[PDB]
């Protein structure tokens, strides 16, 4: 609205790689991350071939669509709840403490639903987790909701 | 301040001051740094640091001024001692939660933020509590080694 | 541990000493409703994980950043003196040093 | 340039200049030659070593040559972090594929050709990315050692 | 009175981690009990609830509330009377001499009545109870009453 935030758009002058001011369609579903929205990736999916946009054949754009895909993505902010998030957790493992074994959230983040590679598993608990085994999801999701 | 340690701090006062006449003006620190290397060191950084000064910088200046930073400056030979009393049966490096317990838990000064700064850059074994040593090393003389 | 993924009825089924006991159609139906609520549940935690997941990525890059260049750079440095007089001399002669 | 780095070229602009005064000519070029087992060296290769200078070899000339010709020159410890980040669970040299994936895809700089060229006598390990700390050796002394 | 002491006020400088000159409600047990007074931890915790003082929500203090709690407390200092300690600790063990085996003394000091965690019965029993698993609680409380 502006509040116009113009500083959506000299983001998308630090993520346009050739300085031509447009940004392709497999650039929007990180972009839309970094600029402060968490649309599934089903949903950047759904939403680009809602509208017979195909990602799989070369992209360009232009800002005067990214604008309005982020104002649409923005309305879904709400299903960001952060009660439900240590909640399905704390039904993930036993007794009354805050903690996942390690290999058990690193194998449903790689294969349960979305798939989250390895890699990012790894850098995503990284320092959460000691060498105990036992990654405390109370400070974890702490943590994660912090960026 | 041991006696041993402002022989030091006169040995580096001689060595900024090589017009030897006693006191370091912005000609001898520029000097300095231009014989360790810096070629590019500006004239705003010599005023910010005759800035810290009221007055020239004799040694009894340069004293008072280190004396006023390094409240709590301690020798290795005093870290090393109060880090062997903390593993009382020697040779051992303690461990990260025991430092980050009786840091927290005796004084305001081992308060947590201030204990993930200290495993900032101190690294793991440092940050842990595991080593030791390299600790006190770098407490009494600044940077990686 | 298996039945641990999929956005199905965690209700529908029962386990016990040799088998998993299991509805249909009924049973078969409430399961699907299930189904369906989890994608919701399940598709929006999706999400934020991934969202997440890259904004790690970033972190990381972001860090990287300078120590590439200086790898960067550094390298290329010896392709070009690797070749020259002086330098191979300064070579041979590095080690007499103290 | 750290200060012992700018030490070392100092001791290598003393051992070639001969004459101890304070510049190199193709005499002392010719003579340090000679003294590592170069009778045959032309005065061809002297000049073009001249040719590199606008005017005579002192040390500054012989620095601020040798700093345009290694703009991009790192020494051994800041390779070593570098590559202890790329493998942070330590003493693992890491593969040939993650360097060359990683070299490419966040760099122009680590492109593939150049890749095959950083594998051709940075031999197989070096090249492959799994060793590691040779290629430090020598990036900060060439040649075999 | 003053005899004003003012060092009590100082000493709640030394315990208060924020500087505010605020106490919260759960480090007034221990801070009477560093002021040389020693009330029971229910006591404490009566004394609280009496005056409707909530232990379980956020608490902050005035030294307007901590100086009469402390007055309130010094009445209680004449409970402390150590032929009654020394004489318990003859009738927990036989024989004619003073000395509680190791065990006995750590289990009932952290099971009966108000728990002292084992931490802190190891840390007051370090010293004077050697590797012959006998306490002297003779010097035992001796030294427990030197502080």
């Amino acid at each position: 609205s502006k509040a116009a935030a113009d500083d959506f758009k000299e983001a998308f002058l630090l993520f346009d790689r050739t300085g031509d001011a447009k940004i392709t369609a497999s650039q929007v579903g990180d972009i839309a991350r970094a600029l402060g929205q968490n649309p599934t990736n089903a949903e950047i999916n759904k939403i680009l071939g809602n509208p017979s946009k195909e990602e799989m054949n070369a992209a360009a754009i232009t800002f005067e669509e990214f604008l309005p895909m982020l104002q649409a993505a923005a309305n879904n902010k709400d299903q960001g709840t952060f009660e439900d998030f240590v909640e399905g957790l704390r039904v993930f493992d036993k007794e009354g403490n805050g903690t996942v074994m390690g290999a058990e959230l690193r194998h449903v983040l790689a294969t349960l639903g979305e798939k989250m590679t390895e890699e990012e598993v790894e850098e995503l608990m990284k320092g959460q987790e000691d060498s105990n085994g036992c990654i405390n999801y109370e400070a974890f999701v702490k943590h994660i909701m912090s960026v | 301040f041991d006696e041993t340690e402002i022989e030091d701090f006169k040995e580096a006062f001689t060595v900024i001051d090589q017009n030897a006449d006693g006191i370091i003006d912005k000609d001898d620190l520029r000097e300095t740094f231009a014989a360790m290397g810096r070629l590019n060191v500006k004239n705003e950084e010599l005023d910010a640091m005759i800035k810290e000064a009221s007055g020239p910088i004799n040694f009894t200046v340069f004293l008072t001024m280190f004396g006023e930073k390094l409240k709590g400056a301690d020798p290795e030979d005093v870290i090393m001692g109060a880090f062997k009393v903390l593993d009382p049966d020697g040779k051992g490096s303690i461990k990260k939660s025991f430092l980050e317990e009786l840091l927290t838990t005796g004084g305001g000064r081992f308060t947590p933020e201030e204990i993930k700064n200290m495993w900032a850059a101190f690294p793991p074994d440092v940050a842990g509590n595991v080593d030791y040593k390299n600790i006190c090393y770098v407490i009494t003389h600044g940077e990686d080694a | 541990k298996l039945l641990g993924g999929g956005d199905v009825d965690h209700t529908q089924y029962a386990f016990g000493h040799t088998k998993v006991f299991f509805k249909a159609g009924l049973l078969g139906l409430l399961e699907e409703m299930r189904d369906d609520k989890l994608a919701e549940i399940i598709t929006a935690t999706q999400a934020r994980c991934r969202g997440f997941l890259m904004r790690v990525e970033y972190r990381a890059m972001v860090e990287r950043r300078e120590s590439i260049f200086c790898i960067q750079y550094n390298v290329r440095s010896f392709m070009n003196v690797k070749h020259w007089p002086w330098m191979k001399l300064f070579f041979k002669i590095k080690p007499l040093l103290k």
